[PDB]
């Protein structure tokens, strides 16, 4: 779950 | 910083 | 995205992590608005947002689960990937990008709950959150321990 903030 |  | 979004109410009210809350809305006819979710995330435990429930809104669009749905924080969060608007930046939510149907709605509020305390820093959404990470850490916890007990459920 590719989970980064943008 | 970014905008929406 | 009407059958898919009840069989995630359906199975969200069979099974869901708890202290997460998940419901539709009503339409103007008095059906329930599926494509309008009333959500709420608590922060983690062991992390400076325990104790908080925060409070978001899911937006899905006809054509859902093509799309990702539209997550914001309703009131706007103080954390550096939210925009000030509440809208949550998070690369599966933008469908150019990470989106794919096969992600869930369980999916997209653990991973919100996941974003509250590794924030990424490199390309920050808003001015005011990430100014206090990026100069001052302890002034930046306080800010979220202050906000997680103003968040309280």
């Amino acid at each position: 779950l590719r989970l980064r903030g943008c | 910083i970014k905008q929406e | 995205a009407l059958s898919r979004l009840a069989q995630e109410r359906k199975a969200w009210r069979k099974d869901h992590p708890f202290g997460f809350v998940a419901v539709p809305t009503k339409n103007p006819d008095g059906t329930m608005n599926l494509m309008n979710w009333e959500c709420a995330i608590p922060g983690a435990a062991g992390t400076p947002w325990a104790g908080g429930l925060f409070k978001l809104r899911m937006l899905f669009k006809d054509d859902y689960p093509s799309s990702p749905p539209k997550c914001k924080f309703e009131p706007p969060l103080f954390h550096p990937n939210v925009y000030p608007s509440g809208t949550v930046c998070l690369s599966i939510l933008e469908e150019d990008k990470d989106w794919r149907p096969a992600i869930t709605i369980k999916q997209i509020l653990l991973g919100i709950q996941e974003l509250l305390n590794e924030p990424n820093i490199q390309d920050p959404a808003q001015a005011e959150a990430y100014t206090i990470y990026a100069q001052n850490r302890v002034e930046y916890e306080k800010r979220v321990r202050a906000q997680a007990k103003k968040f309280a459920p």
